[PDB]
């Protein structure tokens, strides 16, 4: 059930997914903390070009969100989406083959 | 307490080592009290919105 009452969503809708298999060129950065129940996440993008490893150089990170969370902190875990076509007998919870 | 943080729980803390099911035992008190604010009541327990 939903139970919640805190609420921040912008949507400017656009669709771009461009599902390839090719070396990384796209790198995303987040920092997650809190001060004083100000839950505090930093946000960054940068190009590179390696592709398998990381690539190892210097950049800066800037703060993006805020939010008055107030709330007890101590475990999290990431959110994947995939799903196959037809063409996969195994089921979402079962198969994909686009890792 | 962590500060500006909401204390949401329900289950009873244990007092007296006393691990109670939500349930009564050797002074396991309930987690939980309310203000008994008789209406017009006396000035050092008359109800004030802060
Ligand atoms: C936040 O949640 C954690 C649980 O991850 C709480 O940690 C427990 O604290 C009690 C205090 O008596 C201990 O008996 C438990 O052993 C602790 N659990 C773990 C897994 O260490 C914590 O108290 C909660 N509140 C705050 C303010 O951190």
């Amino acid at each position: 059930a939903n139970n919640c009452t805190f609420e921040y969503v912008s949507q400017p809708f656009l669709m771009d997914l461009e599902g390839k298999q090719g070396n990384f060129k796209n790198l995303r950065e987040f920092v997650f903390k809190n001060i004083d129940g100000y839950f505090k996440i930093y946000s960054k993008h940068t190009p590179i070009n390696l592709v398998r490893d990381l690539p190892q150089g210097f950049s800066a990170l800037e703060p993006l969100v805020d939010l008055p969370i107030g709330i007890n902190i101590t475990r999290f875990q990431t959110l994947l989406a995939l799903h196959r076509s037809y063409l996969t007998p195994g089921d979402s919870s079962s198969g994909w083959t686009a890792g | 307490l962590k500060p500006f943080e909401r204390d949401i729980s329900t289950e009873i803390y244990q007092a007296g080592s006393t691990p109670c099911n939500g349930v009564e035992g050797f002074n396991c008190y309930f987690p939980l009290q309310s203000y008994g604010f008789q209406p017009t009541n006396g000035v050092g327990y008359q109800p004030y919105r802060v």
